[PDB]
């Protein structure tokens, strides 16, 4: 890897088929600057602060992203068709903060090897699902040309109850529940 | 059957600008197969795959590309990252516990940028036996968090210190246990 | 290559003028820009995948579509009098330029009543006896007078032959009625040229009118374009 | 303001050089330089990303960092009239495509022997048809403007025979006015 | 006048059709 006081990675585009699923994204310093969300064509920042000040034309990317859907078209000939390996992901759950009992909490749950970018991460407690609360960034690169991605959850902290962030893939023949709890 | 493009532009600046390098990777599946390297100057195949690729995008683009790297990257630094990023400073939240020999696992957590010093102290003195750290802990809001332990065992009257050191404080944060 | 049409239109303030393009350069980008009173081209729309138009500069009051790739229509639904300008259609690939290819503009004009629209009246002035003598060279002088709209293109025919040089012909028309517009330009051949009987000077002007599309009434002969002459022979 | 052209519009005679500014106000990704002529074609003369170019009598320049881009043309011709554009690449807001708003470049023709005549010609298919061309004189100076109605008059135009330095300057009038002789209008000039 | 962000540009390879 190179070395450097920082780096940017601007334009960072990824497209795949079939489905027409791509994303295009900023980091800096390793950070997600902002997404674009194709669909509704809106440069979706990953912090608020940033998108007041200064900002960034949602058509800078949304031209990558039509460059990236031709490339692969012919790529994907050139390479008589070589499908993508699937590769298994690595869940790492943990709180964000200081654990302390019913002090409001967050529990991020950090996806890496990830590929395709094609994945269904959600949370569970006490063996039944949650919905509120649950945020989740978009995929971040790797410098192998992978993914990682991570999944907040808000929480109060409860030594009753047992979570599990439950990872879906086509490289999983089965989902993947990563147990956490207070208890240990 | 699934198949994917990617593509990644790189930007390293060290010493701030006066050192810029711009990288640039057109990848098929997770296979890098050509690569701009501002070192190099020009475009370099990297896999049989885009072997005459390279001809092509050095024809066709390799002007622009090469200023891309002022016109990108020194502008995107010096524009809209030192006003933005780089401003930001984030202190910490230090707070010493107790484990499950015994251990004082001292966590420090939401900070930014990541450069930090976690010292720990036994009555006014510097320890560096016994005492563990993590690996600077990212987590994704811009934040950053690491738990420094300390394995001792507790006499009544004895005092501790956790000695926290960032760019965000002007005075170095110390935490005191009994 | 990219090629419009049409090349020059004259409509009514609120018809729907629909100009197209058409470029065989397997470009994915088009653009449709306008070139307003010499202050420089403005984008209006553009398109980088087949059937999605993106806004331009001043996209207000127009409609783009870009049906296949090699297609890429702009359209006035209500034409207004502001919208009288020239609509250059360039195209590229990848990302501009070194490869973007302009057109070759398109002169749109946009009157309140059609009834204006009115032909030139070309005619010819011989050269004076005094310049072919004192100077050895005859000037043949060429006016365009009582024409709508401002639109209409001057050329010269030494021997049925088009010819460049030693003519200059007027850029800008010169407005004098409110429907009516006059331009001139001239010619310049060696005394001894002027002289054999056997050349022949034509002058060449062409109106850009109506076409069949448009309603013409009874009474009047239809404005339409065309060809308008004028000619001389040599003599001594 | 995007991008800005200077001058707005110059003159200049043969041989003579002279160079057109194009400062920024952001930092832009490729500039390119154009020159519509009389027949009203954009025609490239530079696509620049950096540093400069040269082709023949033309030479341009391009700093992203300094934000402007200029033109100098060395020996001046006659084809080289005909309005200029700088374009330069948005990367920010789109990629847009910014133009200037165009330089008028007239370059004059330097006579040496002139002669200023005017001449009355007359339309052998109308009889009361009679025109005014006034000929053969020098760049430096100023046509005549028409202020009343009826009378009118064009501006300089300049031409050119292959023979040898045909270069003659020239304008034209006439009227729906009684009948008022050649000098009667021109008078601000020379021989009749 | 306030500044705005650019973003790396990834370009066509040549096709035909
Ligand atoms: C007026 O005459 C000109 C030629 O004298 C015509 O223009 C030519 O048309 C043919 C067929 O399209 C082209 O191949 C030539 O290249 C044209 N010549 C020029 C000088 O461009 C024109 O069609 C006539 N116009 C009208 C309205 O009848
Ligand atoms: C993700 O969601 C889809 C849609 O319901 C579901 O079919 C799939 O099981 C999930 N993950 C996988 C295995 O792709």
């Amino acid at each position: 890897d190179i070395e450097a006081d920082h780096v940017g990675f601007y334009g960072t585009t990824v497209y795949q088929s079939p489905g027409d699923i791509g994303q295009y994204t900023h980091e800096f310093d390793g950070d997600e600057l902002f997404y674009v969300d194709l669909d509704k064509k809106k440069t979706v920042w990953r912090l608020p602060e940033f998108g007041q000040l200064i900002l960034f034309e949602p058509q800078g990317g949304l031209q990558n992203i039509a460059a990236e859907k031709h490339n692969l078209g012919i790529l994907t000939k050139r390479s008589n068709f070589t499908p993508a390996t699937n590769e298994a992901p690595q869940a790492t759950v943990f709180p964000k903060s200081p654990v302390l009992l019913g002090q409001p909490n967050t529990l991020i749950c950090f996806v890496d090897n990830i590929f395709p970018p094609v994945i269904n991460i959600t949370w569970l407690r006490n063996s039944k699902s949650v919905t509120d609360g649950v945020y989740e960034t978009s995929f971040l690169v790797n410098r192998d040309h992978s993914f990682h991605k991570l999944s907040y959850l808000t929480f109060i902290p409860s030594d009753d109850d047992i979570y599990d962030c439950k990872v879906e893939h086509w490289g999983l023949e089965e989902p993947v529940l990563k147990h956490w709890s207070s208890a240990d | 059957r699934h198949f994917v493009h990617q593509f990644k532009g790189e930007c390293y600046f060290t010493n701030g600008t006066q050192r810029i390098r711009l990288v640039t990777r057109y990848i098929y599946n997770r296979e890098e197969y050509l690569r701009f390297d501002s070192d190099v100057g020009e475009y370099r195949a990297v896999t049989e795959l885009g072997r005459h690729s390279a001809e092509y995008y050095n024809k066709q683009y390799l002007e622009r590309t090469r200023a891309e790297l002022d016109t990108a990257c020194r502008h995107n630094y010096e524009e809209t990252e030192v006003p933005t990023s780089l401003r930001r400073l984030e202190q910490p939240n230090v707070a010493i516990s107790l484990s499950r020999h015994n251990t004082l696992v001292c966590s420090v957590t939401d900070f930014y940028p990541a450069k930090i010093k976690v010292r720990w102290f036994r009555n006014g003195q510097e320890e560096t036996v016994g005492v563990s750290s993590t690996q600077l802990i990212r987590n994704g809001d811009w934040t950053f968090q690491v738990l420094v332990m300390l394995e001792m065992t507790p006499h009544q009257g004895e005092v501790y210190t956790c000695h926290v050191e960032h760019p965000s404080l002007k005075s170095p944060i110390t935490v005191e246990w009994s | 290559a990219v090629t419009q049409s049409p090349r020059s239109k004259v409509a009514v303030t609120g018809g729907k003028v629909t100009l197209s393009c058409h470029q065989t350069n397997n470009h994915d980008y088009m653009y449709w820009y306008r070139q307003d009173t010499g202050h420089g081209l403005r984008l209006i729309h553009y398109s980088y995948v087949a059937d999605s138009t993106e806004k331009g500069d001043i996209p207000d009051g127009y409609k783009a579509s870009r049906p296949s790739q090699e297609n890429f229509s702009l359209i006035l639904e209500l034409a207004s009098l502001s919208q009288t300008a020239v609509y250059f259609c360039a195209s590229s690939w990848d990302r501009a330029g070194n490869t973007l290819y302009f057109g070759e503009g398109s002169r749109l004009i946009v009157v309140e009543d059609l009834r204006n629209v009115t032909p030139p009246k070309v005619s010819l002035f011989e050269p004076s006896k005094a310049e072919i003598a004192n100077k050895q060279k005859a000037t043949l002088v060429c006016l365009a007078r009582g024409f709508f709209p401002d639109h209409v293109e001057l050329s010269w025919w030494v021997n049925g032959k088009e010819v460049h040089s030693g003519v200059c012909t007027d850029p800008q028309a010169y407005k004098e009625s409110n429907y009516s517009y006059s331009l001139s330009s001239r010619l310049r051949v060696s005394a001894t040229f002027w002289h054999n009987p056997r050349n022949h000077f034509r002058c060449q002007v062409q109106f850009h009118g109506l076409s069949e599309e448009d309603k013409w009434p009874e009474g009047s002969p239809k404005p339409v374009t065309q060809n308008i002459s004028a000619e001389a022979w040599g003599r001594a | 303001m995007p991008v800005e052209q200077n001058p707005p519009a110059l003159s200049l005679y043969e041989g003579a050089d002279s160079g057109l500014r194009c400062n920024f106000s952001t930092t832009m990704k490729s500039v390119q330089w154009f020159q519509q002529n009389h027949r009203g074609r954009l025609i490239t003369l530079f696509y620049l990303a950096q540093g400069t170019k040269e082709n023949g009598r033309l030479k341009s320049t391009f700093n992203s960092k300094e934000r402007y881009s200029t033109l100098h043309i060395k020996d001046a011709q006659l084809e080289d009239s005909g309005t200029y554009f700088c374009a330069a690449e948005d990367g920010g807001s789109g990629n847009k495509l910014i133009f200037g708003t165009g330089t008028l470049l007239s370059v004059k023709p330097n006579i040496q022997n002139p002669e200023p005549a005017v001449y009355q010609l007359k339309d052998p298919r109308s009889q009361d048809s009679t025109l005014c061309l006034f000929t053969d004189f020098d760049s430096q100076i100023n046509v005549p403007k028409t202020m009343e109605s009826g009378t009118f008059i064009t501006d300089k135009c300049v031409l050119d025979m292959k023979a040898m330095d045909s270069k003659s300057n020239g304008a034209i009038a006439w009227s729906n006015q009684t009948s008022f002789t050649c000098q009667d209008i021109f008078k601000e000039t020379n021989a009749t | 006048g306030a500044m705005k962000r650019h973003g790396l540009d990834n370009y066509r390879g040549y096709s035909l059709g």
